[PDB]
């Protein structure tokens, strides 16, 4: 059992685009303080998750990267690779060079 | 914030962290089945123990939070099925003898041997060494021997055994707002707070009597026949007014007769429709009968098996060195794992059986999507139910011709149609009276309707009444007959068989309306029918969100069980029966005229 992947289970609130929640404060599901000591209405927000690889194809870890693309006010430098046609000499041909 | 919120917040947790260690029991428990080795014993103990320290933990934060005040169905749901005491309300003493008492009952039974006076260097198992016995002996004496030392050596352990058990349970039960243990067992079927679709305890009772009243002729000609046909079995025996010997049933108990087929087959002359040496022909694996069962079922439009499924079941004996548990289980382990541990055979039986777990997994795959606690049927009766909707459709001939086990040019007439019917009566009609019996004597002996030293003078009384089985010799009050049986001695619900029969053959109708067959009941096969197959899942996929009465309209369209399906599934044998009895006479006497 593969317990070091772990994921919030209880917030307050529901989290913002492009948010990370570390927070490891206990969540106060209760009118009660919690006083840090995990005992009734108050739990733990993080939760392991328990990978095992005889399990089904709905609870098996996937991986996901997620590319997030922007364009601001800055010159862009990420380019695709932009592709290069062999080069013909001595005909009338349409030439682009650099731009 | 509100109590609703806190009891959500409660369940999810609870949902996640019980899914995860009931995984690891479960998994536990299936290494101990595929290996009987010490420390996979030591592992079961300790993740059991693990699961019921949580599950105690668990209930005591439940309790805290109250029921009246939570409007959802779903989370008042939860909420009660996790805010039941069980043992915890008893005492710790009065607990730790009622587990004491549970486990030496459940040793005395699996390791109990018992063989014949003067030849004691060996003994047999009941298991193998007296299923075939009873199941196959044709001698009179030797079946008399087997019965009475079983219940002489079982029943003498057990009595005591069962008295503290009677009284500590009535305890745990009275200590949990019950009126008695049957009262328990029965809040199973309790269904409150849904306008119109409210189940009561009381009902059941009543429900069961009042089918059971329409069952009653059919029982009574099917018994006259076999009456007749064991008198020509044994000569002298059987009286033609009176009841059947208790030991010519066929089993150990009188659970099933599907061992009297041979003796009281109808058209012995004309050939069966046993399918095992065709495969044994074109050396069917059991990897193609689960493959074939996996196709009716992609046919009917349910979803298919995972890879998991395959990969990680132990479909096939697994030799010598390692040893496994034979009985076929299925098992849903949690998370999505769903595996089926049977030693399959190249049988007719173990074909279907492959059908009835394969069922089992369907059912279990449909509810994945609900929260862990509401993993599980309606009731006790649908999940059992769904597997022998599966048996009975995969033994059809239409079936073994579809999928090209049977001859196509097999010859269909009504004898055949007749003896397989008898067959299916023998194996499902017959266990209904023995069933209703053994559950209404456990709930008066629960209420306190039947003093302690008047049980068996009562239990032959109803069995004669009910069953139509006459005790061999009398039996006083130092015997404990019916905890011979399993499910009894190892606290178990019995009503579950007799809510899965009646069920089965309701779902039968459903699905073969849905399916738009045209013929009789018995001839119909729910094989190519998506519809069928939509309003089964429609059902499937709730588990045990809804009511049972609620599933049960979704399918069948009746807010209560019903008996008029095994009627009409049963109706052409039910003629001939009637045809066949006009010389012999129907109904037996509770008098002690065949032998006592
Ligand atoms: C069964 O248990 C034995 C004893 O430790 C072990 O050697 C073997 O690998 C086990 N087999 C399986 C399939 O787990
Ligand atoms: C009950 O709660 C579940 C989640 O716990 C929610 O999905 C469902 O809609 C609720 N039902 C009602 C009627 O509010
Ligand atoms: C469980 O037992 C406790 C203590 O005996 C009791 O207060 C509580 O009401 C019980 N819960 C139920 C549902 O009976
Ligand atoms: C189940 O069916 C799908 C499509 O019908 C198929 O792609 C998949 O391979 C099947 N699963 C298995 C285990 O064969
Ligand atoms: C089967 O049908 C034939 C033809 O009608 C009839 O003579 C025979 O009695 C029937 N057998 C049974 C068992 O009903
Ligand atoms: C059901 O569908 C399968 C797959 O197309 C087919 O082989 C089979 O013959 C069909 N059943 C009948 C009774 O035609």
């Amino acid at each position: 059992g593969n317990y070091n992947y772990l994921y919030r289970l209880f917030r307050k609130s529901n989290l913002k685009p492009f948010e990370r929640d570390i927070s490891t404060e206990i969540y106060q599901a209760g009118s009660t303080p919690c006083n840090g000591v995990e005992g009734f209405n108050c739990y733990f927000p993080l939760q392991s998750y328990g990978f095992q690889p005889t399990y089904g194809v709905g609870y098996q870890p996937y991986r996901v990267v997620v590319l997030s693309f922007e364009l601001l006010h800055a010159p862009a430098t990420v380019c695709g690779p932009k592709k290069s046609t062999n080069l013909v000499k001595n005909k009338c041909v349409n030439f682009n060079f650099n731009g | 914030s509100t109590i609703e919120e806190q009891a959500k917040t409660f369940l999810d947790k609870f949902n996640h962290e019980a899914e995860d260690l009931f995984y690891q029991s479960s998994l536990a428990s299936w290494n101990y089945n595929t290996n009987i080795t010490e420390e996979n014993v030591q592992n079961m103990n300790n993740a059991g123990d693990k699961w019921s320290a949580f599950l105690k933990e668990q209930s005591t934060l439940a309790q805290m939070y109250p029921l009246q005040e939570i409007q959802n169905l779903t989370v008042k749901l939860q909420l009660q099925a996790l805010q039941q005491n069980g043992s915890s309300v008893l005492s710790e003493d009065k607990s730790k003898r009622l587990n004491t008492i549970l486990n030496t009952m459940s040793t005395i039974y699996s390791t109990g041997k018992v063989c014949n006076p003067d030849n004691p260097q060996e003994c047999l198992l009941l298991e193998p060494g007296l299923n075939e016995i009873m199941a196959n002996s044709l001698d009179y004496n030797e079946r008399l021997w087997a019965w009475e030392s079983w219940r002489s050596e079982v029943g003498k352990q057990l009595r005591p055994l069962y008295e503290e058990y009677v009284v500590l349970k009535n305890e745990m039960a009275r200590a949990n707002h019950y009126e008695d243990y049957g009262d328990y067992w029965r809040g199973d079927y309790e269904v409150n707070g849904v306008d119109g679709y409210d189940y009561s305890r009381g009902q059941l009772i009543e429900d069961v009597e009042h089918t059971f009243e329409e069952i009653k002729p059919l029982y009574e000609h099917l018994h006259a026949y076999v009456r007749a046909k064991l008198m020509n079995a044994y000569p002298s025996y059987i009286s033609p007014i009176g009841c059947l010997p208790a030991h010519l049933l066929g089993d150990m108990w009188g659970r099933f007769w599907t061992n009297l087929y041979s003796l009281t087959v109808p058209f012995g002359q004309k050939p069966n429709i046993d399918v095992t040496d065709a495969m044994v022909d074109q050396a069917w694996d059991a990897q193609r009968i689960f493959k074939e069962a996996e196709k009716f079922f992609v046919s009917v439009g349910l979803p298919n098996m995972t890879q998991g499924f395959w990969e990680n079941s132990m479909l096939t004996d697994p030799g010598n060195v390692q040893k496994a548990v034979c009985h076929p289980t299925a098992w849903d382990l949690g998370k999505g794992d769903f595996r089926i541990l049977m030693c399959t055979k190249v049988t007719m039986d173990d074909f279907l059986t492959a059908h009835h777990e394969m069922g089992h997994i369907q059912y279990d795959m449909a509810y994945a999507a609900q929260p862990f606690l509401l993993r599980n049927g309606a009731n006790e009766g649908f999940h059992e139910a769904v597997g022998e909707i599966m048996s009975l459709s995969a033994a059809t001939p239409k079936h073994l011709k579809s999928i090209g086990l049977l001859s196509p040019d097999f010859q269909e007439d009504n004898e055949t149609e007749i003896n397989f019917l008898l067959k299916q009566a023998l194996t499902i009609v017959g266990t209904l009276p023995f069933t209703y019996m053994l559950e209404k004597w456990r709930w008066m002996v629960f209420k306190g309707e039947i003093p302690k030293d008047q049980w068996m003078k009562k239990w032959w009384e109803m069995k004669r009444e009910i069953v139509g089985v006459v005790e061999p010799v009398p039996h006083d009050e130092t015997y404990c007959d019916p905890a011979s049986l399993f499910h009894v001695s190892n606290d178990y619900s019995f009503i579950r068989y007799y809510t899965r029969t009646l069920y089965q053959f309701q779902f039968q109708e459903a699905l073969c309306q849905a399916a738009k067959h045209e013929g009789p009941l018995h001839k119909c096969d729910i094989s190519n029918s998506t519809e069928a197959g939509q309003k089964l899942f429609n059902m499937l996929r709730l588990g045990k969100s809804e009511p049972w009465t609620l599933a049960l309209e979704n399918v069948v369209g009746a807010k209560n069980m019903n008996v008029r399906p095994l009627l009409n599934y049963f109706e052409p044998l039910f003629t001939w029966l009637k045809d066949q009895n006009k010389n012999s006479f129907v109904g037996w006497s509770t008098d002690w005229s065949p032998y006592a």
